[PDB]
């Protein structure tokens, strides 16, 4: 059981010297000869790339620093400084610009595998706290990171995106002046951005440290409902070589494609208005955020009086929660109970493998989450609301109600035993 | 004694943080160059009343914009009911209602109102800024962050925007200037 | 059909004739509004596009207008090492550095410059100083055009610029029918170049990782299929 | 025996939902009550400010980058921005540029401490080879950080301290020029020392990780040859809240001092030259680098072919180490065979308080110190140039030669038993 | 005796009638030649130092040189947001903005002010465009004054700035003897303030810290001394 | 074969990170705007022969000083032996003795060398920027980062730095003008 093989230090006097410094029976004992199911799909290697993305990203990062300046001035200058002059210029920045999109593309199939294979259910907790924390973390870098270029959208986002905390009442303005440095977007703002935007990044491989060390006290989740049976165990492979060599290959096979966009589609998942100085004077059309954001963008301006559904004039018995307070909140919501999701279903269950009720609400979820991303996009006019609303209502419905419904009555399924599933 | 020594340290401790904490938190507020937040002189000096004049000021534009009949009349037809911020946010006068009268502007120092309009061209839902030339579904400013659509005079309608287009305070310098501040 | 560059695709290392052609119009017509500030001077060595002769770039950054100094306030010669000129304001144009990818991009400059026909029959009076553009989307529209939501009734809109070539408004040194068209199309590709000199690098080096990356690919799999062997053959 | 109490996880239902991530286990049972002997002096503090003034450095850094512009056309103005716009300002500035000093002054008491009482002696060589690597990190950030003011100073140190790299031969001026971002200092050179400057301190902060996990391992050195006796160990009294308390309360005396520097002699350890702006055509009188660097910019000026000791006419015997050469080998081997220490002395024997003779020759070396300190500031006109001559030679003498002679004939006297020392 | 200024310990938070006197002097005196664009022209209504009436600020930005602008190119009225202007070249000198510590600071910009007089009994006939200083370090020296091995024999050396002022310059409208002394007092006060504007707020917060942290350290004592009580009882 | 594919494997991994890592040190060699490097006019223009003359160039400062008599006969009074340098540095030529004849400079397009002197004010030591006007103890310059005494051609004397004062490649522009590069 939980074999961890510390291997004794019984090497050599080099691997008995090392008794000063533990560091080889750490790696060697626990994070290399890790025991692992061997019923693993391959769902079970977007931590890999997203380890190396996050490496890759603070890499082509350090580098560009040594190029960007941080002003109004000279920062669009700096950036063409970079992709004309400098010797692989147009690869650091678009190898980072395009790895955030993986990063983002990566995160969402490591959270959907989650959600399908009870990886929130007990007793894997922390793993999910983490989890949330960190994408919070990230999704406020690339918004402070996609300002930086001080083209024309990064202006204009950063004006919407600090205008909802002055949204709420009492402590808006302050909030807002205090994090733009002033009334509105100016330099404070970028040497702000700038600073927090090479800083995260290690609170984040910090956060990914206790993320790693969770699911390494925790049990990897595995296709079915069961455990590795500790008590031995012809189940439960190890980590290395043999699920290193796989997601290795499936790795090699990511950065295929990711170099071949970046060699030949890289200006595809880009904004080409981000590409004019910033005018405070003037406006595009169509701001649109990014797509990793457009979800929670259409689940604040979906809310607006404009519905027979329409909650807000309802939440206005109280003066003070107003239409735009209602969408800040409707978003941190949609957050926080994905969060909240491990204490909500009641479910003595586990992967959704057996809970079919459970596979047809997930698969509709998926498809709200692909009709958001698409519906932040577009206007706001007839009939874009009433899809904005009902998708909305659908993510939060699933969220609090379906699945304790489930847990209830929702066993109509033989579960597997005998993780050594030799079919 | 033993509890008032050891909890009277730890308050003390505490007080020190705080008090170098505050500073890392401050730091962050408006400094002292973005304190001055004063005034500017546009001089409207015939641009062909009717069409439009932006002007940059306090890092956010000022929208000066002459009147143009059909433009008036729509304004002057709209009564106070379903207006929805019926305020007049113009702050070169009191709370009185959102009217066309009060809401167009100052009177060159003459007696005339229904020919310019200057306000500030940041829309009130998150701060955009709407476009101009008649625009929208009322004749007016069509923002096209969220799709928030503006009348002739300023004031919101058909969208999530609460409140219309403010007004700040201005008055005139003898019938070729505006003094924004 | 679609008219097709040489870029557009997996190959396409910017033909140079083209560049050049659309250098002998930029500098000739384009010149007198627009500017290229994010363009350095130099860069019409370098490879990849007009790798013009030097001592000719020299000759023709002098032959510029006077960009001053930085540090000690006086009209110099203009050296190479400093960038293209700018046109600001006063009947002028934006800038034309990156005009390529603030937009297929070039394809919006050849189908622009191509069509300013006359005013439909709609609005034949027009505008005073204004002038009618097929393609570009972003200019006013009469009142007479629009419909009954304000949406326009036109293809394109009418654009500040006006038509910037007749039917042979310049000679090319190579021989070749300097229609408008061609001339279009070059300058079209000599902007692209302005906005994108390293593309065939690019193309390049997607080629070479693609490669690399499928064998190491190839052996990771071979090497999965080997260590996983015992554990999948009875089955 | 090494007791290490893990506490069982017995206190609560939160105590034992904590099983998923250790956490509390980790801190309790090793970094707060880890067994620290009776016997210590008030020089077994220095660490806790050590890693204080780095918490310190690190956020009134990533402070100031939210108003630094690098460029030299923009550094200068922003200093001053800082210093009398930003509500606080001076203070963040007067603590980073002094807190450096301190910082260094308190890293030669904790490396002095440790060469006395036989820190360096087995087993513990893993912790020194780590500090020296960590001595080495931030001299290195120090000098980035210098730059960044670009001031007078400033320019003419990165010139010298860069033209070092390129005396060597064959690839000296190659990588030079990779260093500076070209031939000479200019705007690439301010931002890769930005970056860089802006980057280290988290890898010292993961090596002071190791440095901490390795003094944990290993036993705290005590002012004794003597260890905590581990077979129950009525001696080794636990770190909190005895010495914890002991170490804030030297630390609140050294920061009240720092502070009253910072607010009345705040200007004192500077350059006035630099708050003049750079000129690359005028070089001040006296550049004078600093003060935590004189030690071995003296023992690289000191051989130039100027004394009847001097060795560079007999290393001319190859044509290919010249001079700069060889005061460049000179200075890098003064604190390599700093980290040799521990194979060079031949002692089965600890802390020099029962080593006469070490005791003598160990002041000499502190004084040694002080001297180069002092020295490196005066020209090299005589006698300057025979007493950093003779310095140097005795820095190198002890470290080779001195201590295999002790370590030889060198126990005249009655070690202490019983770490117990109830005198 | 060293004519020690009132900022010049502990204490001292800047008299403000000696900065009102600078300020006379350095703009009609110092500021034909002199200036300090490191110093906000708004700096002289924050607290501290010479807290004059707003509009008198105003108006004095409003009557000082033209500062064009950043945007478009035309000379401005000037406002006090921007920096006082900037002497360059052709007779003029560096920039006082931070003078007080590029060199006890002030001390030496009143015994440099002060001292100017004629050439001593070793060159009077001097030098053509050059005047004298006793206190000035890095000037030029004739070879008739240098020793044998190129010393300079006089205290001072040759500075390029003549001689600031006379024996009654100008008027101090709140009534007093305006000497060259008091005139330099004044100025190398204003100067200092140019340069330490935050220093009454250092020494303020130098108190309020010294005094938390001595309270701190006290009460961390006691509580050492009772912890290690059980354990250095006997002994 | 286990050992072949293994060892194959590692083989192509090791290439492919070694290929990603070498950009991550090429990027901070000279970019191309550095690579530039030319050429600068400074005109002599009657600057009272025997002071100096001090320009900027490549980034580092190219002293243009006349020469005075006395530091003349001090320069041509210096035979090769006891010169740490007698290599002429001067690039205009070749490796010929440090004489001042060579050393001085070319001769206006006439015939005469004991009156100018342009070099790289660039201390071989470490690249400092030494102090002229007549200055060390040898009536030349005096680098004050270590002492280095450089005498009137601009012969390395008296310190640690090996060799003299470099000259760049430079042509006159007929009796009013230098060029450098
Ligand atoms: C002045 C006589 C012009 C000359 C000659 C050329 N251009 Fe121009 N251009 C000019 C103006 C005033 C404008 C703004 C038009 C507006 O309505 O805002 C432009 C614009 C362009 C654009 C941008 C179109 C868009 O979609 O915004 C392009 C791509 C452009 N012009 C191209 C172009 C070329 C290739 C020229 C030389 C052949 C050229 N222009 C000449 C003014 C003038
Ligand atoms: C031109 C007529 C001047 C006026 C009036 C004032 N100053 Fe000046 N100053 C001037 C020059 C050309 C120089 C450079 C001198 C040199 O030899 O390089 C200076 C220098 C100073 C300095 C710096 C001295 C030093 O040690 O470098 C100071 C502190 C100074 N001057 C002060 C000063 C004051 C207070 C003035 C008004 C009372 C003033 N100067 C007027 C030119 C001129
Ligand atoms: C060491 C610095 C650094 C790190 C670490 C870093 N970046 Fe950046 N990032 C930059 C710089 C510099 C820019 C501006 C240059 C550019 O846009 O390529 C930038 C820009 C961006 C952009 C806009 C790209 C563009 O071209 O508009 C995004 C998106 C972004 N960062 C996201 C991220 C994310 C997400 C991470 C990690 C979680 C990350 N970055 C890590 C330095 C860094
Ligand atoms: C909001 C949820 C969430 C986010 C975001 C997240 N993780 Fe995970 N991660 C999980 C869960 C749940 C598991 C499953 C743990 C288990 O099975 O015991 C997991 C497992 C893993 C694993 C091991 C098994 C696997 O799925 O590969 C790795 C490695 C990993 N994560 C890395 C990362 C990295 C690196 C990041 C970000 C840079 C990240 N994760 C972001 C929740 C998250
Ligand atoms: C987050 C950024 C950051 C960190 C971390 C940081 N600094 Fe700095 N440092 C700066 C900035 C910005 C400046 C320039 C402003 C200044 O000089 O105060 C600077 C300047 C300096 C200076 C020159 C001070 C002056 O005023 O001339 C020194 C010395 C220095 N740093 C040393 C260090 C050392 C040693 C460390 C940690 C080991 C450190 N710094 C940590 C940002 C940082
Ligand atoms: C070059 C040597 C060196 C350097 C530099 C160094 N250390 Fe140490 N450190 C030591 C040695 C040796 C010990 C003694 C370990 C023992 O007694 O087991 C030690 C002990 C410590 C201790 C525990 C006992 C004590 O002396 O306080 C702490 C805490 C510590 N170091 C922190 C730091 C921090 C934080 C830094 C830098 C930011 C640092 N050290 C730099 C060598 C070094
Ligand atoms: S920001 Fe103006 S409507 Fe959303
Ligand atoms: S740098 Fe010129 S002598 Fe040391």
């Amino acid at each position: 059981s939980g074999i961890p093989h510390d291997h004794y230090e019984p090497k050599t006097g080099i691997e008995k010297w090392l008794h000063d410094r533990l560091p080889i029976v750490g790696l060697v004992y626990d994070t290399i000869m890790i025991p692992t199911p061997k019923n693993l799909n391959w769902w079970w290697i977007w931590g890999i790339v997203l380890a190396f993305t996050l490496v890759l990203q603070i890499v082509t990062g350090i580098v560009l620093a040594m190029h960007y300046t941080p002003h109004v001035d000279l920062a669009f200058a700096s950036v063409e400084h970079i992709m004309r002059d400098v010797n692989g210029g147009w690869a650091m920045r678009y190898i980072h610009a395009n790895g955030a999109s993986l990063f983002f593309l990566a995160v969402y199939i490591h959270i959907f595998r989650g959600l399908y294979y009870g990886s929130y259910k007990a007793p894997r907790e922390i793993t999910w706290i983490v989890g949330m924390v960190i994408y919070l973390l990230m999704m406020g870098t690339a918004f402070m990171g996609y300002v930086l270029p001080w083209g024309q959208m990064s202006f204009w986002g950063a004006t919407v995106i600090t205008g909802l905390f002055g949204a709420i009442p009492g402590i808006g303005p302050s909030i807002q002046a205090w994090l733009l440095g002033g009334p509105a977007v100016d330099n404070a703002t970028l040497n702000r951005f700038f600073s927090l935007h090479y800083l995260l990044p290690f609170v984040i491989a910090a956060l990914v440290a206790i993320h790693i060390w969770a699911f390494h006290t925790t049990g990897n989740n595995n296709p079915t409902g069961v455990e590795v049976r500790r008590t031995a165990e012809k189940d439960t492979l190890p980590f290395w070589p043999y699920f290193v060599i796989k997601d290795l290959f499936a790795l090699a096979l990511v950065l295929l494609g990711f170099f071949a966009v970046v060699a030949y589609m890289p200006n595809y998942l880009g904004h080409p208005d981000n590409y004019v100085q910033a005018n405070p004077l003037s406006t595009p059309a169509h701001i649109v955020p990014e797509w990793y954001f457009l979800p929670f963008y259409a689940i604040l301006r979906a809310f607006a009086a404009d519905v027979w559904v329409v909650i807000l004039v309802d939440g206005l018995t109280f003066g003070i929660v107003d239409a735009k307070f209602f969408g800040v909140i409707a978003m941190f919501g949609a957050i926080a109970v994905m969060a909240l999701a491990p204490w909500l279903d009641t479910s003595k269950v586990r992967s959704g493998a057996y809970r079919p009720k459970f596979r047809m609400w997930f698969w509709f979820l998926v498809l709200d989450f692909v009709v958001l991303t698409w519906v932040g996009a577009m206007p706001t006019e007839y009939p874009y609301d009433w899809i904005s609303l009902i998708a909305s209502t659908y993510w939060f419905a699933y969220f609090l109600v379906i699945l304790p419904l489930l847990g209830a009555t929702e066993k109509p399924e033989p579960i597997p035993a005998s993780i050594e599933e030799d079919f | 004694r033993r509890d008032f020594l050891y909890h009277a340290t730890a308050a003390t401790g505490v007080v020190v943080t705080g008090a170098a904490v505050w500073p890392l938190i401050n730091q962050m507020n408006a400094s002292a160059d973005v304190k001055a937040m004063a005034s500017i002189f546009v001089d409207v000096s015939a641009v062909e009343v009717g069409t439009q004049l932006t002007v940059k000021w306090r890092g956010k534009p000022v929208f000066i914009r002459r009147r143009d009949e059909k433009d008036i009349e729509l304004a002057r037809s709209v009564p106070l009911g379903a207006l929805r911020d019926t305020s007049a946010e113009n702050a070169n006068k009191p709370g009185a209602e959102a009217t066309d009268e009060n809401r167009t502007l100052p009177a060159f120092d003459g007696t005339n109102t229904g020919e310019w309009l200057v306000m500030l061209g940041v829309c009130t839902h998150l701060g955009c800024v709407p476009m101009g030339d008649k625009s929208g579904d009322f004749g007016g400013w069509f923002c096209p962050c969220h799709g928030s659509h503006y009348d002739s005079a300023g004031r919101i309608r058909k969208g999530p925007a609460p409140r219309n287009l403010d007004i700040p305070v201005a008055a005139f310098v003898d019938e070729t200037t505006i003094k924004l501040g | 059909p679609d008219h097709a560059f040489s870029f557009e695709g997996i190959f396409g290392k910017y033909d140079q004739a083209q560049l050049r052609r659309g250098f002998q119009v930029y500098n000739e017509v384009c010149s007198a509004c627009h500017g290229m500030k994010f363009v350095p001077i130099r860069t019409l060595a370098d490879d990849g596009g007009p790798q013009l002769d030097p001592t000719f770039v020299r000759e023709y950054a002098a032959g510029l207008d006077t960009i001053i100094d930085k540090d000690s306030g006086e009209e110099r010669d203009r050296k190479e090492t400093d960038m293209f000129p700018t046109r600001v304001g006063d009947g002028m144009g934006p800038d034309l550095s990156v005009m390529a990818k603030a937009r297929g991009g070039p394809e919006y400059i050849y189908n622009y410059v191509i069509g300013f026909e006359e005013n439909p029959e709609c609005a034949p009076e027009g505008i005073d100083g204004y002038y009618y553009n097929k393609t570009f989307q972003i200019g006013g529209v009469p009142d007479t055009c629009k419909d009954a939501a304000g949406v326009k009734i036109t293809h394109g809109s009418w654009a500040r610029m006006p038509p910037p070539l007749v039917d042979d408004q310049v000679t090319y040194e190579d021989g070749t029918p300097a229609t408008v068209d061609q001339m279009a199309q070059d300058v079209s590709a000599f902007l692209m170049w302005a906005a994108e000199p390293k593309l065939v690098a690019r193309k390049q080096m997607g080629l070479v990782a693609m490669v690399m990356l499928g064998l190491l690919s190839v052996m990771l799999y071979l090497t999965n299929k080997r260590l996983w062997a015992p554990y999948k053959g009875h089955k």
